[PDB]
Protein backbone atom coordinates (compact mmCIF):
# COMPACT_ATOMS: atom_id res chain seq x y z
CA UNK A 1 0.00 0.00 0.00
CA UNK A 2 3.04 2.30 -0.37
CA UNK A 3 2.29 2.83 -4.06
CA UNK A 4 -0.92 4.79 -4.86
CA UNK A 5 -2.42 5.03 -8.39
CA UNK A 6 -5.66 6.51 -9.64
CA UNK A 7 -8.49 3.96 -9.34
CA UNK A 8 -9.75 4.88 -12.80
CA UNK A 9 -8.73 7.22 -15.57
CA UNK A 10 -10.49 7.64 -18.91
CA UNK A 11 -9.30 8.81 -22.30
CA UNK A 12 -11.03 9.44 -25.62
CA UNK A 13 -9.85 7.51 -28.62
CA UNK A 14 -6.75 9.20 -30.15
CA UNK A 15 -6.14 11.51 -27.15
CA UNK A 16 -3.31 11.55 -24.58
CA UNK A 17 -3.52 10.52 -20.95
CA UNK A 18 -1.18 10.03 -17.99
CA UNK A 19 -1.51 7.65 -14.99
CA UNK A 20 0.35 8.29 -11.75
CA UNK A 21 2.03 6.09 -9.22
CA UNK A 22 2.93 7.64 -5.81
CA UNK A 23 5.09 6.73 -2.80
CA UNK A 24 8.03 7.88 -0.68
CA UNK A 25 10.32 5.24 -2.24
CA UNK A 26 9.77 6.90 -5.67
CA UNK A 27 12.06 9.72 -4.40
CA UNK A 28 14.81 7.08 -4.49
CA UNK A 29 13.61 4.44 -7.04
CA UNK A 30 12.15 4.19 -10.52
CA UNK A 31 8.98 2.32 -11.25
CA UNK A 32 8.14 -0.35 -13.80
CA UNK A 33 4.70 -0.41 -15.45
CA UNK A 34 2.51 -3.32 -16.46
CA UNK A 35 -0.57 -3.77 -18.65
CA UNK A 36 -3.06 -6.35 -17.48
CA UNK A 37 -6.14 -7.66 -19.30
CA UNK A 38 -8.53 -10.34 -18.00
CA UNK A 39 -7.31 -13.88 -18.70
CA UNK A 40 -3.91 -12.67 -20.00
CA UNK A 41 -0.40 -12.38 -18.58
CA UNK A 42 0.91 -8.96 -17.54
CA UNK A 43 3.02 -7.13 -20.12
CA UNK A 44 5.99 -5.01 -19.14
CA UNK A 45 5.52 -1.58 -20.70
CA UNK A 46 8.37 0.59 -19.31
CA UNK A 47 11.00 0.65 -16.57
CA UNK A 48 13.78 2.66 -14.98
CA UNK A 49 14.73 6.07 -16.31
CA UNK A 50 14.08 5.65 -20.06
CA UNK A 51 13.62 1.96 -20.86
CA UNK A 52 10.94 0.66 -23.23
CA UNK A 53 11.28 -3.08 -23.98
CA UNK A 54 11.27 -4.42 -27.60
CA UNK A 55 7.73 -4.86 -28.83
CA UNK A 56 6.06 -2.08 -26.82
CA UNK A 57 4.65 0.76 -28.98
CA UNK A 58 6.36 4.18 -28.72
CA UNK A 59 3.17 5.81 -27.50
CA UNK A 60 3.98 4.38 -24.06
CA UNK A 61 6.56 6.28 -22.01
CA UNK A 62 7.20 6.56 -18.31
CA UNK A 63 8.66 9.50 -16.42
CA UNK A 64 9.30 10.45 -12.82
CA UNK A 65 9.85 13.37 -10.46
CA UNK A 66 9.60 13.82 -6.73
CA UNK A 67 7.50 10.98 -5.34
CA UNK A 68 5.68 10.41 -8.60
CA UNK A 69 6.04 8.12 -11.59
CA UNK A 70 3.86 8.78 -14.57
CA UNK A 71 3.04 6.51 -17.47
CA UNK A 72 1.89 8.56 -20.46
CA UNK A 73 0.03 7.10 -23.41
CA UNK A 74 0.07 9.28 -26.50
CA UNK A 75 -2.60 8.47 -29.09
CA UNK A 76 -4.73 6.10 -27.05
CA UNK A 77 -6.03 3.02 -28.98
CA UNK A 78 -8.95 0.66 -28.29
CA UNK A 79 -6.46 -2.03 -27.24
CA UNK A 80 -4.99 0.18 -24.49
CA UNK A 81 -8.15 -0.25 -22.42
CA UNK A 82 -6.85 -2.32 -19.49
CA UNK A 83 -5.66 -2.21 -15.91
CA UNK A 84 -2.25 -0.70 -15.30
CA UNK A 85 0.01 -1.49 -12.40
CA UNK A 86 3.13 0.29 -11.23
CA UNK A 87 5.86 -1.50 -9.30
CA UNK A 88 8.94 -0.41 -7.36
CA UNK A 89 10.57 -0.81 -3.91
CA UNK A 90 8.12 -0.50 -0.98
CA UNK A 91 10.72 1.67 0.84
CA UNK A 92 14.04 3.28 0.06
CA UNK A 93 16.89 0.72 0.24
CA UNK A 94 14.53 -2.26 0.39
CA UNK A 95 15.21 -5.60 -1.28
CA UNK A 96 11.42 -6.14 -1.42
CA UNK A 97 9.14 -5.05 -4.28
CA UNK A 98 5.55 -3.85 -4.19
CA UNK A 99 2.72 -3.21 -6.73
CA UNK A 100 0.42 -0.17 -6.75
CA UNK A 101 -3.33 -0.75 -6.37
CA UNK A 102 -3.94 -0.61 -10.12
CA UNK A 103 -5.57 1.93 -12.43
CA UNK A 104 -8.52 1.02 -14.68
CA UNK A 105 -7.83 2.78 -17.96
CA UNK A 106 -11.04 3.28 -19.89
CA UNK A 107 -10.83 4.11 -23.60
CA UNK A 108 -14.27 5.72 -23.91
CA UNK A 109 -16.99 3.91 -25.92
CA UNK A 110 -20.02 5.83 -24.70
CA UNK A 111 -20.61 8.96 -22.76
CA UNK A 112 -20.00 9.22 -19.00
CA UNK A 113 -22.83 7.92 -16.82
CA UNK A 114 -23.27 8.83 -13.15
CA UNK A 115 -24.18 6.07 -10.67
CA UNK A 116 -27.55 5.60 -9.05
CA UNK A 117 -27.03 4.83 -5.37
CA UNK A 118 -29.46 3.18 -3.00
CA UNK A 119 -28.52 2.72 0.65
CA UNK A 120 -30.55 0.28 2.87
CA UNK A 121 -30.32 0.21 6.64
CA UNK A 122 -30.27 -3.15 8.57
CA UNK A 123 -33.67 -4.88 8.76
CA UNK A 124 -35.26 -5.40 12.16
CA UNK A 125 -35.15 -9.07 11.35
CA UNK A 126 -31.36 -9.09 11.02
CA UNK A 127 -31.03 -7.03 14.22
CA UNK A 128 -33.14 -9.68 15.95
CA UNK A 129 -30.62 -12.28 14.76
CA UNK A 130 -27.90 -10.16 16.42
CA UNK A 131 -26.32 -8.91 13.19
CA UNK A 132 -26.47 -5.73 11.11
CA UNK A 133 -25.56 -5.06 7.51
CA UNK A 134 -25.79 -1.82 5.57
CA UNK A 135 -26.26 -2.29 1.83
CA UNK A 136 -25.05 0.33 -0.62
CA UNK A 137 -26.11 -0.52 -4.14
CA UNK A 138 -24.45 1.33 -7.03
CA UNK A 139 -25.54 1.08 -10.70
CA UNK A 140 -25.71 2.47 -14.23
CA UNK A 141 -22.34 4.13 -14.24
CA UNK A 142 -19.59 4.41 -16.83
CA UNK A 143 -16.64 4.26 -16.68
CA UNK A 144 -16.56 1.19 -14.45
CA UNK A 145 -14.39 2.63 -11.69
CA UNK A 146 -15.80 3.79 -8.34
CA UNK A 147 -14.42 4.39 -4.88
CA UNK A 148 -16.68 3.59 -1.88
CA UNK A 149 -16.15 5.09 1.61
CA UNK A 150 -18.21 4.51 4.77
CA UNK A 151 -18.66 6.78 7.73
CA UNK A 152 -19.88 6.19 11.29
CA UNK A 153 -21.23 9.60 12.20
CA UNK A 154 -18.35 11.55 10.48
CA UNK A 155 -15.51 9.09 11.01
CA UNK A 156 -14.17 6.86 8.27
CA UNK A 157 -14.90 3.19 8.79
CA UNK A 158 -12.70 0.55 7.11
CA UNK A 159 -13.54 -2.59 9.18
CA UNK A 160 -16.40 -4.84 8.01
CA UNK A 161 -16.43 -3.39 4.45
CA UNK A 162 -16.85 -5.79 1.50
CA UNK A 163 -17.21 -4.16 -1.91
CA UNK A 164 -17.46 -5.85 -5.28
CA UNK A 165 -15.29 -5.07 -8.22
CA UNK A 166 -17.57 -3.32 -10.71
CA UNK A 167 -18.99 -5.49 -13.49
CA UNK A 168 -21.03 -4.80 -16.65
CA UNK A 169 -24.82 -4.98 -16.59
CA UNK A 170 -26.81 -5.99 -19.71
CA UNK A 171 -26.92 -2.33 -20.78
CA UNK A 172 -23.11 -1.95 -20.74
CA UNK A 173 -22.90 0.36 -17.77
CA UNK A 174 -21.48 -1.04 -14.53
CA UNK A 175 -22.84 -2.14 -11.15
CA UNK A 176 -21.28 -2.59 -7.78
CA UNK A 177 -22.24 -3.12 -4.23
CA UNK A 178 -20.71 -2.46 -0.89
CA UNK A 179 -21.64 -4.01 2.41
CA UNK A 180 -20.87 -2.72 5.89
CA UNK A 181 -21.08 -5.29 8.64
CA UNK A 182 -21.70 -3.98 12.17
CA UNK A 183 -22.87 -5.30 15.49
CA UNK A 184 -26.36 -4.15 16.39
CA UNK A 185 -24.72 -2.12 19.25
CA UNK A 186 -22.59 -0.14 16.80
CA UNK A 187 -25.69 0.43 14.64
CA UNK A 188 -27.82 1.69 17.57
CA UNK A 189 -25.07 3.83 19.12
CA UNK A 190 -24.28 6.08 16.22
CA UNK A 191 -26.46 8.93 15.08
CA UNK A 192 -25.96 7.79 11.51
CA UNK A 193 -23.94 5.89 8.94
CA UNK A 194 -23.06 7.08 5.42
CA UNK A 195 -22.16 5.48 2.13
CA UNK A 196 -20.04 7.75 -0.11
CA UNK A 197 -19.50 6.85 -3.73
CA UNK A 198 -16.90 8.67 -5.77
CA UNK A 199 -17.12 8.48 -9.60
CA UNK A 200 -14.91 10.50 -11.95
CA UNK A 201 -14.25 13.05 -9.15
CA UNK A 202 -17.98 13.49 -8.27
CA UNK A 203 -19.41 12.21 -5.03
CA UNK A 204 -22.81 11.05 -3.84
CA UNK A 205 -23.35 10.49 -0.12
CA UNK A 206 -26.39 8.81 1.39
CA UNK A 207 -27.02 8.68 5.12
CA UNK A 208 -29.18 6.42 7.30
CA UNK A 209 -30.01 6.40 10.99
CA UNK A 210 -31.57 3.96 13.45
CA UNK A 211 -35.36 4.15 13.74
CA UNK B 1 28.95 -13.85 -10.50
CA UNK B 2 29.38 -10.63 -8.49
CA UNK B 3 26.83 -9.40 -5.86
CA UNK B 4 24.08 -7.09 -7.16
CA UNK B 5 23.50 -5.59 -3.72
CA UNK B 6 27.20 -5.08 -2.93
CA UNK B 7 27.91 -3.80 -6.46
CA UNK B 8 25.06 -1.24 -6.32
CA UNK B 9 26.31 -0.08 -2.90
CA UNK B 10 29.81 0.05 -4.31
CA UNK B 11 28.56 2.22 -7.18
CA UNK B 12 26.47 4.33 -4.78
CA UNK B 13 29.54 4.91 -2.58
CA UNK B 14 31.63 5.83 -5.63
CA UNK B 15 29.05 8.42 -6.77
CA UNK B 16 29.08 10.14 -3.38
CA UNK B 17 32.90 10.36 -3.59
CA UNK B 18 32.75 11.82 -7.10
CA UNK B 19 30.06 14.33 -6.01
CA UNK B 20 31.96 15.44 -2.88
CA UNK B 21 35.20 15.87 -4.89
CA UNK C 1 11.01 -17.90 -27.66
CA UNK C 2 10.53 -17.44 -23.92
CA UNK C 3 8.06 -19.78 -22.24
CA UNK C 4 7.00 -19.67 -18.58
CA UNK C 5 4.53 -22.30 -17.32
CA UNK C 6 3.25 -22.40 -13.74
CA UNK C 7 1.59 -25.52 -12.28
CA UNK C 8 0.15 -26.93 -9.03
CA UNK C 9 -2.99 -24.81 -8.37
CA UNK C 10 -6.12 -26.37 -6.74
CA UNK C 11 -8.62 -26.34 -3.83
CA UNK C 12 -6.96 -26.46 -0.35
CA UNK C 13 -8.34 -26.37 3.22
CA UNK C 14 -7.32 -23.12 5.08
CA UNK C 15 -4.68 -24.75 7.29
CA UNK C 16 -2.95 -26.63 4.51
CA UNK C 17 0.04 -26.64 2.22
CA UNK C 18 0.63 -26.48 -1.49
CA UNK C 19 3.72 -26.61 -3.70
CA UNK C 20 3.74 -24.61 -6.94
CA UNK C 21 6.12 -25.13 -9.90
CA UNK C 22 7.30 -22.82 -12.71
CA UNK C 23 8.91 -24.37 -15.78
CA UNK C 24 11.27 -22.16 -17.81
CA UNK C 25 12.68 -22.23 -21.34
CA UNK C 26 14.07 -19.73 -23.90
CA UNK C 27 16.61 -17.92 -21.68
CA UNK C 28 19.62 -18.33 -19.40
CA UNK C 29 17.70 -19.65 -16.38
CA UNK C 30 20.66 -20.60 -14.20
CA UNK C 31 21.68 -16.92 -13.80
CA UNK C 32 18.15 -15.38 -13.96
CA UNK C 33 16.40 -13.89 -10.92
CA UNK C 34 12.80 -15.17 -10.49
CA UNK C 35 9.80 -13.57 -8.75
CA UNK C 36 6.38 -14.98 -7.76
CA UNK C 37 3.28 -12.73 -8.12
CA UNK C 38 -0.38 -13.29 -7.19
CA UNK C 39 -3.74 -11.74 -8.05
CA UNK C 40 -7.00 -12.55 -6.27
CA UNK C 41 -9.91 -12.76 -8.74
CA UNK C 42 -11.18 -9.28 -9.62
CA UNK C 43 -8.31 -7.58 -7.69
CA UNK C 44 -4.74 -6.28 -7.86
CA UNK C 45 -1.30 -7.81 -8.33
CA UNK C 46 0.72 -8.56 -5.20
CA UNK C 47 4.43 -9.21 -5.02
CA UNK C 48 4.98 -12.53 -3.16
CA UNK C 49 8.77 -13.09 -3.21
CA UNK C 50 11.99 -13.37 -5.24
CA UNK C 51 15.02 -15.65 -5.47
CA UNK C 52 18.32 -14.11 -6.59
CA UNK C 53 21.17 -15.72 -8.63
CA UNK C 54 24.66 -17.16 -8.08
CA UNK C 55 26.79 -14.34 -6.72
CA UNK C 56 23.88 -13.28 -4.59
CA UNK C 57 24.08 -16.80 -3.12
CA UNK C 58 20.46 -17.42 -4.15
CA UNK C 59 19.27 -15.13 -1.34
CA UNK C 60 15.47 -14.94 -1.08
CA UNK C 61 13.07 -12.14 -0.07
CA UNK C 62 9.40 -12.32 0.95
CA UNK C 63 6.52 -9.87 1.40
CA UNK C 64 5.55 -9.56 5.07
CA UNK C 65 2.18 -11.42 4.76
CA UNK C 66 4.04 -14.64 3.80
CA UNK C 67 7.28 -14.60 5.84
CA UNK C 68 7.85 -18.05 7.38
CA UNK C 69 4.82 -19.64 5.70
CA UNK C 70 6.09 -19.47 2.16
CA UNK C 71 9.42 -20.81 0.84
CA UNK C 72 10.79 -20.01 -2.63
CA UNK C 73 13.22 -22.53 -4.21
CA UNK C 74 14.65 -23.70 -7.56
CA UNK C 75 16.41 -26.53 -9.47
CA UNK C 76 18.52 -25.26 -12.38
CA UNK C 77 19.38 -28.35 -14.45
CA UNK C 78 15.69 -28.74 -15.47
CA UNK C 79 14.83 -25.02 -15.29
CA UNK C 80 12.12 -25.28 -12.63
CA UNK C 81 11.21 -22.59 -10.08
CA UNK C 82 9.21 -23.60 -6.98
CA UNK C 83 6.89 -22.15 -4.30
CA UNK C 84 5.99 -24.07 -1.10
CA UNK C 85 3.20 -22.48 0.88
CA UNK C 86 2.18 -23.81 4.29
CA UNK C 87 -0.57 -22.80 6.71
CA UNK C 88 -2.57 -21.22 3.90
CA UNK C 89 -5.21 -18.56 4.47
CA UNK C 90 -8.17 -17.34 2.49
CA UNK C 91 -6.06 -14.20 1.82
CA UNK C 92 -3.61 -16.38 -0.11
CA UNK C 93 -6.24 -17.33 -2.68
CA UNK C 94 -5.44 -16.15 -6.24
CA UNK C 95 -3.83 -16.50 -9.65
CA UNK C 96 -0.09 -17.07 -8.99
CA UNK C 97 2.45 -16.04 -11.67
CA UNK C 98 6.17 -16.67 -11.96
CA UNK C 99 8.13 -13.85 -13.62
CA UNK C 100 11.57 -13.59 -15.14
CA UNK C 101 13.00 -10.61 -13.32
CA UNK C 102 15.62 -8.17 -14.63
CA UNK C 103 17.67 -5.86 -12.41
CA UNK C 104 18.16 -2.14 -12.98
CA UNK C 105 20.50 0.46 -11.49
CA UNK C 106 21.34 3.86 -12.99
CA UNK C 107 24.78 4.84 -11.76
CA UNK C 108 24.16 8.63 -11.71
CA UNK C 109 20.59 8.80 -10.40
CA UNK C 110 20.13 5.42 -8.74
CA UNK C 111 20.04 4.36 -5.12
CA UNK C 112 20.85 0.86 -3.84
CA UNK C 113 19.79 -1.74 -4.62
CA UNK C 114 18.16 -0.18 -7.69
CA UNK C 115 14.91 -1.81 -8.82
CA UNK C 116 13.67 -5.09 -10.27
CA UNK C 117 11.18 -5.64 -13.08
CA UNK C 118 9.23 -8.43 -14.65
CA UNK C 119 10.13 -8.95 -18.25
CA UNK C 120 8.44 -12.29 -18.90
CA UNK C 121 5.42 -13.92 -17.29
CA UNK C 122 3.53 -17.21 -17.39
CA UNK C 123 -0.28 -17.34 -17.58
CA UNK C 124 -0.40 -18.42 -13.93
CA UNK C 125 -2.00 -21.21 -11.92
CA UNK C 126 -5.19 -20.86 -9.87
CA UNK C 127 -5.10 -21.26 -6.06
CA UNK C 128 -8.39 -21.45 -4.12
CA UNK C 129 -8.04 -21.48 -0.29
CA UNK C 130 -11.56 -22.08 1.16
CA UNK C 131 -12.86 -24.34 3.94
CA UNK C 132 -15.52 -25.62 1.58
CA UNK C 133 -18.66 -26.42 3.59
CA UNK C 134 -22.04 -25.89 1.93
CA UNK C 135 -23.83 -22.98 3.60
CA UNK C 136 -27.41 -21.97 2.94
CA UNK C 137 -28.29 -18.23 2.92
CA UNK C 138 -30.02 -16.04 5.43
CA UNK C 139 -32.51 -13.81 3.61
CA UNK C 140 -33.60 -10.46 5.05
CA UNK C 141 -36.07 -8.02 3.59
CA UNK C 142 -34.91 -4.63 2.39
CA UNK C 143 -37.94 -2.51 3.10
CA UNK C 144 -39.25 -0.03 0.48
CA UNK C 145 -37.64 3.39 0.23
CA UNK C 146 -38.57 6.14 -2.29
CA UNK C 147 -35.50 8.37 -1.63
CA UNK C 148 -33.32 7.17 -4.47
CA UNK C 149 -35.94 6.30 -7.07
CA UNK C 150 -37.94 8.05 -9.72
CA UNK C 151 -41.18 9.96 -8.95
CA UNK C 152 -44.06 7.76 -7.85
CA UNK C 153 -41.84 4.64 -7.41
CA UNK C 154 -40.06 2.77 -4.60
CA UNK C 155 -37.17 0.38 -4.31
CA UNK C 156 -37.40 -2.70 -2.04
CA UNK C 157 -35.25 -5.75 -1.83
CA UNK C 158 -33.89 -8.89 -0.30
CA UNK C 159 -30.41 -9.24 1.10
CA UNK C 160 -29.09 -12.79 0.60
CA UNK C 161 -26.44 -13.29 3.16
CA UNK C 162 -23.52 -15.68 3.77
CA UNK C 163 -24.04 -18.59 1.43
CA UNK C 164 -21.62 -21.00 -0.19
CA UNK C 165 -20.98 -21.93 -2.97
CA UNK C 166 -22.46 -20.04 -5.91
CA UNK C 167 -25.03 -19.73 -7.20
CA UNK C 168 -28.28 -18.46 -5.84
CA UNK C 169 -31.18 -17.52 -8.10
CA UNK C 170 -33.68 -14.76 -7.13
CA UNK C 171 -37.15 -14.23 -8.62
CA UNK C 172 -40.01 -12.00 -7.48
CA UNK C 173 -43.59 -13.05 -6.78
CA UNK C 174 -42.82 -16.49 -8.30
CA UNK C 175 -41.57 -14.95 -11.51
CA UNK C 176 -44.70 -12.90 -12.15
CA UNK C 177 -42.62 -9.75 -11.53
CA UNK C 178 -39.72 -9.26 -13.96
CA UNK C 179 -39.95 -5.61 -14.76
CA UNK C 180 -37.60 -3.39 -12.75
CA UNK C 181 -35.60 -6.17 -11.05
CA UNK C 182 -31.91 -5.70 -10.51
CA UNK C 183 -30.16 -8.69 -8.97
CA UNK C 184 -26.63 -7.65 -8.16
CA UNK C 185 -23.52 -9.85 -8.58
CA UNK C 186 -22.34 -11.40 -5.32
CA UNK C 187 -19.58 -10.16 -3.16
CA UNK C 188 -17.07 -12.80 -2.00
CA UNK C 189 -16.38 -11.82 1.64
CA UNK C 190 -13.07 -12.33 3.43
CA UNK C 191 -14.84 -15.03 5.45
CA UNK C 192 -14.98 -17.04 2.18
CA UNK C 193 -18.79 -16.74 1.95
CA UNK C 194 -20.93 -14.97 -0.55
CA UNK C 195 -23.65 -12.38 -0.16
CA UNK C 196 -25.84 -10.64 -2.75
CA UNK C 197 -28.84 -8.37 -3.02
CA UNK C 198 -31.84 -8.19 -5.37
CA UNK C 199 -34.03 -5.12 -5.62
CA UNK C 200 -37.17 -4.25 -7.50
CA UNK C 201 -38.52 -0.73 -8.22
CA UNK C 202 -42.32 -0.57 -8.07
CA UNK C 203 -45.21 1.93 -8.00
CA UNK C 204 -45.44 3.66 -4.59
CA UNK C 205 -49.24 3.46 -4.67
CA UNK C 206 -49.05 -0.35 -4.88
CA UNK C 207 -47.33 -0.55 -1.44
CA UNK C 208 -50.55 -0.86 0.54
CA UNK C 209 -52.27 -3.32 -1.81
CA UNK C 210 -49.62 -5.43 -3.59
CA UNK C 211 -47.67 -8.14 -1.79
CA UNK C 212 -43.99 -8.50 -2.74
CA UNK C 213 -42.08 -11.76 -2.17
CA UNK C 214 -38.53 -12.58 -3.16
CA UNK C 215 -38.04 -16.29 -3.96
CA UNK C 216 -34.43 -17.15 -3.12
CA UNK C 217 -33.04 -20.49 -4.17
CA UNK C 218 -29.81 -22.06 -3.18
CA UNK C 219 -29.63 -25.36 -4.92
CA UNK C 220 -26.26 -26.45 -3.43
CA UNK C 221 -27.73 -26.42 0.15
CA UNK C 222 -31.23 -27.42 -1.02
CA UNK C 223 -32.69 -24.32 0.59
CA UNK C 224 -35.56 -22.25 -0.73
CA UNK C 225 -36.76 -19.01 0.93
CA UNK C 226 -39.88 -16.94 0.18
CA UNK C 227 -39.39 -13.63 2.07
CA UNK C 228 -42.35 -11.21 2.25
CA UNK C 229 -41.03 -7.61 2.05
CA UNK C 230 -43.27 -5.18 3.84
CA UNK C 231 -43.05 -1.42 4.46
CA UNK C 232 -41.73 -0.55 7.94
CA UNK C 233 -44.70 0.46 10.21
Amino acid sequence: YELTQETGVSVALGRTVTITCRGDSLRSHYASWYQKKPGQAPILLFYGKNNRPSGVPDRFSGSASGNRASLTISGAQAEDDAEYYCSSRDKSGSRLSVFGGGTKLTVLSQPKAAPSVTLFPPSSEELQANKATLVCLISDFYPGAVTVAWKADSSPVKAGVETTTPSKQSNNKYAASSYLSLTPEQWKSHRSYSCQVTHEGSTVEKTVAPT
Amino acid sequence: LWNWFNITNWLWYIKLFIMIV
Amino acid sequence: EVQLVESGGGLVKPGGSLRLSCSASGFDFDNAWMTWVRQPPGKGLEWVGRITGPGEGWSVDYAAPVEGRFTISRLNSINFLYLEMNNLRMEDSGLYFCARTGKYYDFWSGYPPGEEYFQDWGRGTLVTVSSASTKGPSVFPLAPSSKSTSGGTAALGCLVKDYFPEPVTVSWNSGALTSGVHTFPAVLQSSGLYSLSSVVTVPSSSLGTQTYICNVNHKPSNTKVDKRVEPKS
